[PDB]
């Protein structure tokens, strides 16, 4: 009986299960590590804080290592609830690291409502959301500190930890472009908010400091990095309103090994709205009541699941003229995709193609090498704009062709590459291994 | 079915199906290059001077060497 | 001058069927046709001509 | 008081792997066949050579000990120099001696 | 102060974490791999796709070696938001794989179902859900282009994917049997939907291209694969309405070393039903007002976490006469084993004992050897079916040894065995190991 | 094409990814175990 | 300092992307294949 | 030992059992090849009765 | 009111003299065996 | 198709709407086989 | 003029608007033998 009798019931299969055993799995031992210390220090940000402004912060070598930085804002909101959407994260245009002055990376507040979209998971989007918006109904007045985690690659994991011993010579400087439009905050829609206030922004930056022989050696062993980059520039496209499924041939500027190519749709005057707008639940400010109407988002639900509003209908990537794989209808790469590589969901309106296994993850896992590619192209091809976004019968109820008349705003077009890097620090000197 | 019979238990198989077993034994290698497809002796393309006939591979011993080259325009060059 | 014998494919012999071909461009070297037990035996020949371009 | 020994961020770069030899990754990259002239100058003989030469050479500048470089770099750098300069006649060591030349300086 | 303060605060108790160090947290090591390329291929499949259907796709040789194959469906819905569940993949009734002649395993529509249910959480079921289903409340009508991926030893994971170089002699192709009646799309409980659209389906299979170096080995040297695969067979069951508490003794036919048991109760009139239909919300159509009927499901909402509902009482596995352990209540299969063995969330009906750590993996930790068992028997007691299933008081207001009046339909027991079997490849041939 | 035509775009900035490489991601070796079984027992709980 | 055996002093960053002389040659591999090696005798005016 | 809890002698032996009153003949476990190995045993009667 | 069928199968079973049943058990054997291939297929059955 | 102004001086894409009727598909292939004659008989080589 | 029957004479034009074909590719084992051609690239050029 019990857990004996299964022991003893044992045959010809189990030699490849249990033969000359390896592991036991109720023996674990752990690792003993150096020693090393964790804290939270706020950073001086020079320059004038503000809507429209731009601001920095020279990194003070504090601590021995540097790895995660959060970016905190305190606004008021201008509006009530479904108002604002990610408000922290509008704000946060844009964030450019440099070390001795060499571009190591920049993301943009786009890039982040994407990688929230692609790569966050497991109800740490929940989390997140938490901390870039007003998530409870909150009315006019309110007042909240919001954090914005920044992504770069010792952000998210000790491992690749920036070294600040090894760096004598060259500092660790952040600069931030703060948008000079945040709905709900300051504006909503176009409209001005009057006396809304400007936000205040502090910077904290999580050091580490070492024992006494861990730190020696960093001050004298060189230390190679692998480097996670974004490749980013945008672009306009040609959403069609009726008779065609368009088609254009974009022109993927790029020149690194990558995980993954990532894009999307949007509304350059909205925020994160990389779908069309209707008279449907969450798709539009008044949804399900006269007072619709389509061309303003119900903008705290701006983030929705039903790709019946997004406009991409295919997507084919070709790689020195010839095609990467066969043309894939956008589903593909809004849901399939970014299932079997990453795990997560994928809103509608953003999509990924990955050249890794594991594209979510710090170990490589398949690249594709843009600085050996000269005409790569990702080709997309558009649903026609044919449905009145105003009739829930005709919005919920039409092919897998068409979309809504209200899809031909989204003309902003979005194309990341994650590539890889490597960071080289020597004799109190940082810089990138490639630089093309 | 007779029964005070020896058991033919694959017996056409070793005989007639097989992997041409004597002249793999003397010929281990396959053909590299142009003349892949016929098997041989040593890596590349040097122990050979070995043909396929309507049937399967066989050696090209000197008493087929002539019945072919007597009737077919081939040089065998090696 | 009789085209059908050669010193390269032989005399009166034909490449037969293709089955399980190799859709790929890359060579797909070729594993020796043999019997590896008893049993599911295949009798389909491998794209020997198939040239190594890469 | 320093490391004589490197914690890589990859350690065992080349060597100590049966996966594949320098030269095939040295091809890939080159996008070139194995050839004499290839399979000589990125053999692990040659590297050796190499390794080895610039050790002595700084020694012999320098007061300074060094130890082999790594090989992820120099590898790249043999390619990089290769494919700029290969200028050879079918003469393999002859262009092996510019190439390395050209490797060593 | 500060981090230099802990570090100062060495003691006894850290010999045994900083210690003669072993590990430093910021120097990430990742291990070099051999060069590949990701390609999703279409597939060419024979025979006529259609509703009740049987079709076949053999595996093209494009690449050489197989991970993900998704299926994709192109459906149109014939009925009203709510009226479809899953219909994806309850039209994928059948998918069989078969490796140079000899079977490998075979999946069922409800053993998707049962997977999904049981081992996908969070961001990636919701996902998954999104691509088997109409998620949004969409309207008859509409079309919908539907992805399936398949859950083979060799699709999740890399690391066991498929060696098409290592297998020139043997062909590997998918069986497909498509259902007769899908719920909302051809059939409406047992009416059918006239006009119904017949379905589209292509077949994708995910290709990895090796190096010329890595191809080599993979073709001349002879492999081992530790794979899994499912073993099914049916059966049914009965449970009064109120004298008594059912009993049963269902003897088991499973042949290898088994990570885990998972089951169902289910009403085959139905897709996805494996509680009973109350007059509760969610729990059948119209539930809540006067129109409420527990005969016919408010199908989009047939999955439930209430196993109120549920039909299990208790259950134990017995191997040889000798109980393997003493009797758990339904709700212990339902909620803690998973919870142990998976870390998510099983809906009522879909219970699981494991016998592996984490079966969820696919690195073996304990396995049953149900080959070196004579008689393993499943012993089953149901709950009494008393409960008035139109009345919330008596449905939403009762004990753990009674269920609803309508739990009776749930006549179908469905086991899944997943289990452990090596894939051996030898001169471009394949098959399994061990066959019993 | 298809999967040929990113193998073949290979650079000297893959070295440190793929160059002598010691893992490959497709023949997975899984690591044996000593035997054991799991069994959920009964404990008899002393007071009211 | 003299024991720099754990120094690693190369940095071929200059030479990644580089062509077979200074000329644009959208280095790119179009031709998915092997490239044979082109022998390059150093007679430059007149090439015999 | 783990056996103290008795000795398993069924095995694997009844999976495909012999049904008749005269014993089989013993069929030796001689090599079979890569995919159709079995795991029964030939449950041979102890006392073949005759 | 239409019932469910009672299945019942039967299976003739030869039992052979003992000389022949150690040929049987201990010698190797093939057989040459028929077997079914199918699959189904749709028609073009025209009209007019 | 009966008016010219839209057959003769119509767009790439477009055809006429006569053209339905050309529903007949026919592909030729010219290949390449040998004629082997020997004994009074002759025959294909390649099948 | 009818456009149901044609002047059977004249049956054979040039005039590609009356075509029925606006592109064309040929694939060989999956693969693109070559990139999408309008029809008229197989009724004047090819020939050519």
């Amino acid at each position: 009986a019990g857990g004996l009798s299964q022991l003893v019931a044992y045959g010809a299969q189990d030699v490849y299960l249990t033969g000359n055993p390896q592991i036991t799995f109720f023996k674990t031992v752990y690792r003993r590590y150096t020693n090393f210390a964790i804290e939270s220090i706020q950073q001086t940000i020079n320059g004038s804080v503000g809507f429209g402004n731009k601001v920095s912060t020279q990194i003070s070598r504090n601590g021995d290592l540097i790895t995660d930085i959060v970016v905190e804002f305190v606004l008021t909101k201008g509006g009530n609830g479904g108002t604002t959407y990610y408000p922290a994260e509008e704000l946060l245009q844009d964030v450019e690291l440099e070390i001795g002055g060499q571009r190591i990376d920049k993301h943009y507040n786009d890039w982040f409502r994407t990688y929230d979209a692609l790569f966050r998971m497991n109800d740490d989007r929940y989390n997140y959301r938490r901390m870039t918006d007003w998530v409870n109904n909150e009315l006019v007045g309110a007042q909240k500190r919001f954090y914005v985690p920044l992504i770069f690659f010792f952000n998210q994991t000790p491992g690749l930890a920036l070294p600040l011993i090894a760096l004598q010579y060259h500092e660790v400087k952040l600069y931030f472009t703060l948008a000079s439009q945040v709905q709900g905050v300051n504006y909503n829609g176009s409209s001005a908010i009057a006396g809304a206030a400007q936000p205040t922004m502090s910077v904290w930056v999580d050091y580490i400091f070492l024992d006494t022989q861990e730190r020696t050696r960093f001050a004298q062993l060189p230390h190679e990095y692998l480097i996670e980059q974004l490749q980013f520039t945008g672009s306009e496209t040609a959403t069609p309103s009726a008779t065609t499924q368009a088609s254009q041939n974009i022109r993927l500027n790029f020149n690194h090994p990558t995980k993954y190519l990532a894009w999307n749709f949007n509304n350059p005057t909205n925020y994160g709205q990389y779908t069309a707008l209707a008279n449907i639940p969450g798709a539009c400010s008044g949804a399900g009541t006269a007072a619709a109407t389509v061309t303003t988002p119900d903008y705290g639900n701006t983030g929705t699941y039903n790709e019946q509003l997004a406009v991409l209908d295919s997507a084919k990537i070709q790689l020195n003229g010839q095609d990467r794989f066969a043309t894939r209808k956008g589903s593909y790469f809004n849901k399939v995709q970014p299932y079997q590589s990453i795990g997560g969901v994928t809103p509608a309106g953003v999509y990924l193609y990955s050249f890794a296994l594991k594209p979510a993850g710090r170990q490589p896992s398949g690249t594709c090498n843009f600085s050996r590619i000269d005409n790569a192209t990702l080709s997309l091809t558009y649903k026609t704009c044919s449905i009145d976004a105003t009739s829930p019968a005709a919005v919920l109820g039409n092919t897998e062709t068409v979309t809504a008349n209200t899809a031909t705003l989204l003309t902003a077009l979005n194309i990341y590459a994650k590539n890889y890097n490597v960071l080289r620090i020597m004799s109190g000197m940082g810089g990138l291994a490639y630089a093309n | 079915s007779d029964y005070n019979a020896p058991n033919d238990f694959m017996k056409i198989y070793y005989s007639n199906i097989v992997e041409d077993k004597k002249l793999a034994e003397k010929y281990p290698f396959f053909g590299t290059g142009p003349f892949t497809g016929l098997r041989c002796r040593k890596p590349n393309n040097v122990g050979c001077n070995t043909t396929w006939v309507s049937g399967q591979l066989v050696e090209l011993t000197p008493k087929l060497k002539e019945q072919i080259e007597c009737k077919f325009g081939i040089q065998y060059v090696k | 001058n009789f085209l059908t014998a050669t010193q390269w494919i032989g005399v009166n012999t034909q490449g037969s069927s293709l089955k399980n071909a190799n859709y790929d461009l890359r060579a797909d070297p070729i594993i020796p046709k043999a019997d590896v037990g008893p049993w599911m035996m295949s009798s389909v020949d491998p794209n020997i001509y198939q040239k190594p371009l890469f | 008081a320093f490391p004589t020994e490197n914690p890589y961020k990859l350690s065992g770069d080349f060597g100590n792997s049966t996966l594949e030899p320098t030269v095939t990754a040295a091809l890939r990259i080159l996008h070139e066949s194995p050839a004499p002239f290839n399979t000589e100058f990125f053999s692990r003989k040659n590297v050796d050579f190499i390794q080895k030469k610039l050790i002595s050479e700084t020694k012999r500048y320098t007061s300074f000990d060094i130890g082999p470089q790594n090989e992820d770099e120099l590898i790249m750098m043999m390619a990089g120099i290769y494919v700029q300069d290969s200028t050879f006649d079918g003469n393999i060591k002859a262009g092996l001696r510019k190439l390395n030349t050209l490797v060593i300086t």
